RNA sequence: UUCCAGGCCU
């Protein structure tokens, strides 16, 4: 229930934006969780704080 | 100086344990017994609950389940047929023991339900059976469940024969111990070691009761298994000793039923 | 139908337990035709072995002077060509020919291997599978 | 020494304070 | 499943008499296959076990916690302070005969979660039945008896 | 942790001290010295992402500070206490993790993606989502009969309310082939 | 759901003689007894003991599959000796051992004392 | 693409699979549940007339 | 969520021992590890049982009808 | 269903409990696992239809596949991990057990084989009885390396008239291999013959394994004391093999190896160094772990894990990468705020020195992540485009 | 039925 309350949906172009987005960024350190993301589909597009 | 083969040597005793050194037998046997003790020794425990009223927080079956684990007496048992074999349409004092149970939250301060509170209603026929084995300090044993102000719980339990094969509740066992050749002169294992087998792997209390290795000597390839250090515990229902004789017995009977079949089997034919 | 098919005695050139805890492939020379070498693994848990030891290596496919299932004991009385200590039994795969005439046959026992060398195993050593091995001392 | 350094184990107490106030839903709420 | 993406469905259940056992009496409530380790390299699984086998003996809430000063050595030394193998392993006896197990076993508690998704809410079988209207073909979903 | 060299006696250091701490656990005890104070007391800052671009942070507070004196053969192997330009410091690294992850025992010991799975299955397991299910007519939900709090845990769980509302039980697990089932 | 009935582990339902013996033909004088509603508990032990009768050529057993409480026992014997008998013997043999063992455990016990 | 190249069908079943080392390579343990659900039209023949009436 | 009658692993009763434990703590003031050893919980199978249980029941009992 | 053999016809064997309990070897062809995987199954309806499944779709048939003129099924895991152990010269089995083992093989001529050791106590060897499953006319020859008709290390494999003459048995022999005992049997005997073979092999080894036992547990991941320290330097030494080559480039003294930036030509040497190390660092502990080690035993049978695995567990993880370019400076000439600008050193480009046995560091961790996230990323596309391409 | 949404198949 918690994990859901602190979650993030991030829109995309139209079809899987394979590159820039979905990857785990440096600027992500400390803010977003590095391991917790949905397998496949909206992978790396939806984030957990 | 007496007795055929298999021979015990009770190391210690306790109302709840029987550390004994059963020696000179086939490991097969030692285990075959062990097993019997665990799951086939007849017992007695609730197996039917009749919820009339329940305001608890533990929904019916939750409680109904525990009620079955609640160890009940069974010193006799052998004089209380399996409801199934009996002829009474369903059950009777001939096959089962009935208990009651009611609780209300008078103490506006957590009223507790204990196994002690069960109440044998059916004729005990006069025989140690159905008494909520208690090993509690204050004599309450097995906290069934709790309740608040106007919480009420009305039940009706019906304990029958049964054995661990049908469900654990009929387990007089608890947990047996087993070990042999405390040094491994047989090599039944291949100790996993980083460096020193003898270092990393702890030795056993049982090393003493058996001559240590002795490097010199070659390897015994005729080595067999004698002396087995068991420790039959118990839960109550049956005295730690019975959980052993009845084990020695239950098994035994079966081992005979085989002959029984070898006989009945022959008589037949034209 | 039952006779020996080779007798001799050798001396351990060395024993080897490479990565094995109960087996050692060993080898020795002959106390006869110096051309008779020998190779053989051995359950060293049943019959230990040390450098240089005279072990009578006999071989033949038979019982005792006098295919099919394997009776178990009973023979405690029966004929006992076991007048030895070690008595393995397997088969012979290849019959190599180390030039000259110094043929060398390889025999294995359900797992352990063995190889000989020389030439006077002529009319005695058959290409058969059967072949109980033996040792002593 | 009400002003000595601060070993690791300590920080926990700090983080405790955090949530004590904040809350695992801090964001969503505020 | 464990807490290391260690999924798994039961295969069969047994009772003590059949389960393998450690002289102490103790027996597993779960028997996971050794193979699901080397390829996943979920060592932390193993570590959680060694740590819990300790804190379960001393009753000291095992600290897994992200980055910290613990070590297998660190533990294997305490787990050794209780008498059991320093790495966790323990000999066990083949529940059928009682014969030992030439091998030992990494035997210690591990936290496991029962995920919803139980066989029975799935086993679905249809031999003809409910048929759609526009299509006249079987209907979607087991809930509706489709094919 | 704002870590300015505001220390005459020495070098650079946390604008917070063992005192600040006890002063906190003070309130922890009687359930006075807030977090908000730790803020206004210019002791710690809310480092934006952008802003972060212009700072330097010490991982482990202490460790990455004093001088020197053979490391421990059991421990891992961490980089040194380079520079001193440090501006701030990390509360604890374990905080990069989000709920899910934080419940994973020793995540710093698994194949990176493994910790992702656990981040999904915990969201599929059972438990005791709340203690009022008795009065919730939510369409569907399951509660584990006798939930057990885990043995191995994270300092993180403490705040995630776990030992109080677990999602499983510690079962005596035997790793080994047997019947082959 | 599809779970069988617990008791089906020991109650022979609708005619199922415990024993059942079909003559193994693969090899001379040797048979295969099918023990219904039983297991290792009983099996292994009758295997062991049976494996003492010097007049027993072959003896081994096996549980067909965990789901089913049963096991086939195969016994071969020195001709002229009906394996059936060897089972009877190795059988009683167990009881005799047991009996003694029961006795002796009761002996040792009736010579004990402790407070707990 | 979704109705003619691939339809939904009768006489089909699905469940969670769990490996067994006591089966023959080519067998498949079917749960009794499904065994009683899935049928097979069999013609009555003076071959099975017997067995068949039994089943019926 | 109420004590667990008996131990999953081995079975050895544990439904009674509850109240005694909580006491050998708040009162007798002991350390879990021993507390348990005190009440007869030798090997961990039983140990983990108690040491881990979370008596939610209380929190539940604090509601209403 | 992308394989021809992703749908084979099996025999019904109605059983209890709600699961499709299918045999193991036919696991791989369906791409099936048990961690919550389901399977559909249809029922033929006409005498000729079934005929069509039975005569063309039977598993015994699909056994040897044309998409690679080799068998697609074959022994795995427990049976494979076990088959190995069963074999090994160093492994013997006395009577009692052997008698049981014999019995378990459904067929068995019911005629006990001669113990290769009648010597003091009659013994039998894995290889020996394991062959009671192996038919006749079955001939096999291998030769791995030091194989030599009298193969020492049990290299190679030699089976005759259906009896294991020498050499251990594993994935190479029993596997879905090409010259596989399995591939042979099918041909030389029949789809049927071989089909039942998995059965005997399985049931025997499987049963034998039941007792010999087997497992894995941290103790298997800790490499020998010195063999690790010896590594921590095998590491640092490469660092300073970089520190050097680094400044050497911070001086403007390096051949831009035709067609590569000073930058490019630089990193290249760096990377090559780390992995160069990392790997050996691994192997070190590799042939360092005795055979008794479990995690190895499996890797040897070929049932699970490989070099790399043990490497990242017992030795050193490696340099995480995103697009072949080690963790970048998306953080303005640095990897994290935990780094001083313009830091091209490995402790900042994503090189994890620690082993899984020791565990990463907040950095080692986060970089390992970014690297990981990349997997999941394409795994999520390298699957879509795949499926498409397939149809 | 339909329409959108989310989820699960290491
Ligand atoms: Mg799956
Ligand atoms: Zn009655
Ligand atoms: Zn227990």
């Amino acid at each position: 229930t918690l994990s859901h309350l602190r979650r993030t949906n991030t829109p995309i172009g139209r079809d899987g934006k394979l590159a820039k987005p979905r990857q785990l960024h440096n600027t992500h350190w400390g803010l977003v969780c590095p391991a917790e993301t949905p397998e496949g589909q909206a992978c790396g597009l939806v984030k957990n704080l | 100086m007496s007795e055929e083969g298999p021979q015990v040597k009770i190391r210690e005793a306790s109302k709840d344990n029987v550390d004994f050194i059963l020696s000179n037998v086939d490991l097969a046997m030692a285990n075959s017994l062990r097993r019997v003790m665990i799951a086939e020794i007849p017992t007695l425990a609730i197996d039917s609950v009749e919820v009339e009223t329940n305001t608890t927080v533990l929904a019916d079956e939750f409680i109904a389940h525990r009620l079955g684990l609640i160890p009940l007496q069974s010193m006799d048992i052998e004089q209380l047929e399996y409801s199934r074999d009996c002829f009474c349409e369903d059950h009777c004092d001939k096959c089962s023991v009935v208990l009651t149970l009611q609780a209300f939250g008078e103490s506006e301060s957590t009223t507790n339900v204990y196994s002690k509170d069960l109440v044998i209603v059916s004729n005990l026929m006069g025989r140690n059976i159905g008494h909520p084995i208690i090993q509690d300090k204050e004599g309450n044993g097995v906290l069934i469940c709790k309740l608040r102000k106007g919480q009420e719980l009305k039940l009706t339990c019906v304990a029958k024969k049964g054995i661990a094969k049908e469900h654990a509740k009929w387990g007089p066992a608890a947990a047996i111990e087993f070990e042999y050749d405390p040094w491994n002169k047989l090599k039944h294992t291949d100790y996993w070691y980083e460096q020193d087998s003898a270092k990393e792997w702890p030795q056993s209390k049982n090393c003493e009761y058996e001559d240590p290795p002795n490097e010199g000597d070659p390897f015994d390839y005729k080595a067999q298994a004698d002396t087995f250090y068991m420790n039959v515990e118990s839960v109550g229902s049956i005295p730690v000793d019975q959980v052993v004789v009845r084990g020695i017995d239950t098994l035994q009977k079966k081992v005979a039923s085989i002959l029984l079949a070898l006989t009945q089997m022959d008589q037949d034919k034209v | 139908m039952s006779n020996t098919l080779f007798d001799d005695i050798f001396q351990v050139s060395e024993v080897d337990p490479g990565r094995y805890n109960k087996v050692c492939r060993i080898e020795a020379a002959s106390t006869t035709q110096d051309q008779c070498k020998l190779t053989l693994d051995i359950n060293v848990e049943l019959f230990p072995v040390a450098a240089q030891d005279s072990l009578t290596v006999t071989i033949a496919s038979s019982l005792n002077l006098e295919t099919r299932s394997w009776r178990p004991p009973q023979a405690g009385d029966r004929s006992l060509a076991d007048d030895y200590d070690y008595v393995m039994y397997g088969t012979a795969y290849k019959f190599e020919e180390v030039s000259k005439d110094l043929i060398a046959v390889y025999y294995s026992f359900g797992g352990l291997l063995m190889r000989l060398e020389g030439n006077y195993r002529n009319l005695n050593n058959l290409k058969q599978e059967n072949a109980y091995l033996l040792i002593r001392r | 020494d009400e002003s000595a350094p601060i070993t690791a184990e300590d920080s926990w107490a700090v983080i405790s304070a955090f949530f004590r106030e904040k809350g695992l839903v801090s964001q969503q709420l505020d | 499943a464990s807490r290391h993406g260690q999924k798994g469905t039961i295969g069969i259940t047994y009772r003590r008499e059949d389960m393998p056992f450690t002289a102490e009496g103790i027996v597993p409530d779960l028997i996971i296959n050794p193979h699901a380790i080397p390829s996943r390299m979920t060592v932390a699984h193993l570590i959680e076990c060694l740590l819990s086998k300790v804190a379960a003996l001393s009753g000291n809430e095992g600290d897994a916690s992200p980055f910290t000063d613990i070590t297998v050595e660190g533990i294997s030394k305490l787990l050794r302070e209780h008498g059991y193998q320093s790495r966790g392993f323990e000999v066990m006896y083949n529940g059928h005969t009682g014969k030992k197990l030439m091998a030992q076993i990494f035997f210690g508690p591990t936290y496991y979660q029962r995920l919803r998704h139980m066989v029975d809410d799935k086993i679905h079988a249809r031999a003809r039945g409910p048929m759609q209207v526009l299509t006249r073909q079987p209907v979607e979903g087991r809930s509706r008896d489709g094919g | 942790f704002i870590v300015e060299d505001d220390e005459s006696l020495g070098h650079k250091e946390l604008k917070v001290r063992k005192g600040h701490i006890a002063k906190l656990m003070a309130t922890e005890y009687q359930d006075e010295y807030t977090w908000s104070s730790l803020l206004n007391e210019g002791l710690v800052e809310y480092i934006d992402a952008e802003e972060e671009e212009s700072i330097l942070i010490a991982m482990q507070p202490e460790d990455l500070e004093p001088a020197e004196a053979d490391v421990d053969p059991a421990k891992r192997i961490r980089v040194s206490h380079h520079a001193t330009t440090f501006t701030h410091c990390e509360i604890h690294p374990s905080m990069i993790l989000g709920v899910a992850a934080s419940i994973i025992p020793f995540p710093d010991h698994n194949q990176s993606p493994r910790n992702t799975y656990q981040s999904a299955m915990g969201k599929q397991a059972m438990g005791v989502f709340l203690t009022n299910y008795n009065v919730r007519m939510d369409t569907m939900a399951n509660i584990l009969y006798y939930p057990q709090k885990p043995l191995g845990t994270t300092r993180a769980m403490e705040y995630l309310k776990f030992r109080e509302l677990p999602a499983g039980q510690n079962a005596i697990v035997a790793i080994a082939c047997y019947s082959g089932y | 759901m599809n779970a069988p009935d617990r008791f089906e582990l020991f109650l022979l339902g609708e005619g199922e003689s415990k024993l059942k013996i079909d003559p193994d033909t693969k090899a001379p004088n040797a048979v295969v007894i099918t023990f219904e509603k039983e297991d290792h508990t009983l099996g292994n032990l009758i295997r062991a003991e049976l494996l003492n009768d010097r007049k027993v050529l072959f003896a081994a057993y096996k549980v067909e599959h965990p789901f089913f409480a049963r096991f086939k026992l195969r016994i071969q014997t020195t001709e002229g000796y009906d394996p059936k008998d060897a089972l009877k013997n190795a059988c009683n043999s167990i009881i005799n051992k047991l009996g003694a063992l029961k006795t002796n455990f009761e002996t040792e016990w009736n010579l004990q004392t402790l407070a707990a | 693409r979704g109705n003619l190249m691939g339809k939904r069908v009768d006489f089909s079943a699905r469940t969670v699979i769990s490996g067994d080392p006591n089966l023959e390579l080519d067998q498949v343990g079917v749960p009794k549940s499904i065994a009683k659900t899935l049928t097979y039209p069999e013609v009555v023949t003076p071959y099975n007339i017997d067995r068949l009436t039994q089943l019926v | 969520m109420i004590v667990p009658v008996r131990c999953f692993s081995c079975g050895k009763v544990v439904g009674d021992k509850w109240e005694s434990y909580l006491n050998l703590l708040q009162e007798d003031e002991l350390d879990e590890g021993t507390a348990l050893s005190r009440l007869g919980l030798k090997r961990y199978c039983c140990r983990r049982m108690i040491l881990t249980h979370v008596d939610l029941i209380e929190k539940f009992l604090r509601y209403n009808p | 269903s992308l394989h021809k053999m992703s749908m084979m016809a099996h025999r019904v064997k109605v059983i209890p409990y709600s699961t499709f309990r299918l045999n193991l070897s036919v696991t791989s062809p369906y791409n099936a696992d048990f961690d919550g995987d389901e399977m559909n199954l249809h029922v033929p309806q006409s005498e000729e239809t079934r005929a069509e499944l039975s005569q063309l779709c039977a598993v015994p048939l699909q056994i040897v596949s044309p998409q690679s003129n080799k068998p697609c099924m074959g022994i795995v895991q427990d049976t494979l991990c076990g088959i190995r152990k069963l074999t090994l010269r160093d492994t013997f089995i006395e009577l009692d057990q052997v008698l049981n083992m014999l019995y378990w093989v459904p067929d068995w001529d019911g005629v006990i084989p001669t113990p290769a050791i009648i010597k003091p106590k009659p013994l039998w060897s894995g290889k020996q009885i394991l062959s009671v499953a192996i038919p006749n006319g079955i001939h096999l020859q291998r030769f791995d390396e030091g194989t030599t008709l009298l193969s020492p290390k049990d290299n190679g494999m030699l089976i005759i008239d259906g009896q294991i003459i020498f050499g251990v048995v594993e994935k190479k022999t029993v596997g879905s291999s090409n010259g596989g005992l399995i591939h042979v049997v099918t041909r030389e005997k029949g789809p049927q013959v071989c089909a039942k073979l998995f059965g005997n092999i399985q049931k025997v080894v499987n049963f034998w394994l039941l007792h010999n036992g087997f497992s894995t547990g941290i103790g298997d991941t800790i490499a020998d004391g010195p063999t690790m320290r010896e590594i921590t330097e095998t590491i640092a030494e490469a660092k300073k093999k970089v520190l050097d080559v680094t400044k050497e480039a911070q001086a403007n003294l390096l051949t831009a190896k035709h067609g590569m930036t000073l930058r490019e030509s630089f990193e290249d040497n760096v990377v090559r160094f780390l992995n160069e190390a990392r790997d050996k660092a691994g192997r070190l502990a590799e042939v360092n772990l005795k055979d008794l080690n479990n995690v190895k035993q499996m890797v040897m049978a070929g049932s699970k894990g490989s070099f790399i695995n043990i490497a990242q567990m017992s030795a050193c993880v490696g340099q995480q990468s995103v697009e072949g370019k080690r963790i970048a400076f998306g953080f303005v000439d640095r990897t994290l705020p935990h780094f001083s600008k313009d830091d091209y050193s490995p402790e900042s480009k994503g090189f994890v020195e620690n082993s899984y046995l020791r565990g990463l560091t907040p950095q080692e961790f986060f970089f390992h992540a970014m690297g990981g996230r990349e997997g999941l990323i394409d795994t999520a596309v390298k699957t879509a485009e795949t499926g498409y391409i397939q149809r």
